This record gives structure tokens, C-alpha cells and sequence, in this order.
């Protein structure tokens, strides 16, 4: 059982940026395209429901 | 702090194309050359 509404997928992103910070290496940019590819989800229901993305995001982040 | 500052950052990532254009017509790495690109540059405000 899991909680969905676009929380899975924000849960999931937020903590890969933070593995990326000191598993730098040459993937660190391969993290952050995974974490911003799982942000996408929230954005198109911010899109279909007609609301600001970056305002929706932002507070979901913060 | 506003939505105008969240495209001068896309404006600051997109011009960093030249030096990584650089990189690969000479065969070095991009992220390796950009990294030092990022160490130096603190300290050197210019003509590095």
C-alpha cells in the first residue's frame, strides 16, 4: 500500500538529488536527470488541472 | 526569489554550451574539463 496523488513521485526525487551530492562522481548529472524525470508526473497533473507548476513543486518540495 | 530568477539560472546553464562544445571537438571529457572549469574560477576572476 502506498499514498499516490503525486507524493511517490516527489518522495522518490528529493532523496536521489541528495545521494548525488557526495556520490558525485561522473554520474552525478545522471541522478539529477532521474530526479527531475520523476518531478514530470506532478507537473502534468499541474498542467490537466490548469494550476502553477513551479508554485506546486515548490511548496511540495519545501 | 521570483519566477524571473528561475529563467536566469536556465540562462546561466544554457551558456555554458561554448566551453562543452570545446571539450568535444578536442575529445576531452566535458564534465571532467567543466569541473575545473568551476574549481578555478572562484579565485580566477579572469582570463582563466
Amino acid at each position: 500500500v502506498v499514498y499516490g496523488g503525486g507524493a511517490a513521485e516527489v518522495t522518490m526525487s528529493l532523496a536521489v538529488s541528495e545521494e548525488a551530492d557526495k556520490q558525485r562522481g561522473i554520474d552525478q548529472y545522471a541522478f539529477r536527470g532521474f530526479a527531475q524525470a520523476l518531478d514530470t508526473i506532478p507537473m502534468t497533473l499541474a498542467e490537466n488541472s490548469g494550476l502553477d507548476p513551479i508554485g506546486t513543486l515548490s511548496t511540495l518540495k519545501s | 526569489e521570483g519566477v524571473q530568477a528561475f529563467i536566469w539560472q536556465e540562462f546561466a546553464s544554457a551558456l555554458e554550451v561554448i566551453p562543452t562544445t570545446l571539450a568535444e571537438n578536442a575529445g576531452l571529457n566535458s564534465i571532467k574539463v567543466v569541473t575545473e572549469l568551476r574549481s578555478k574560477h572562484e579565485n580566477g576572476e579572469l582570463n582563466d
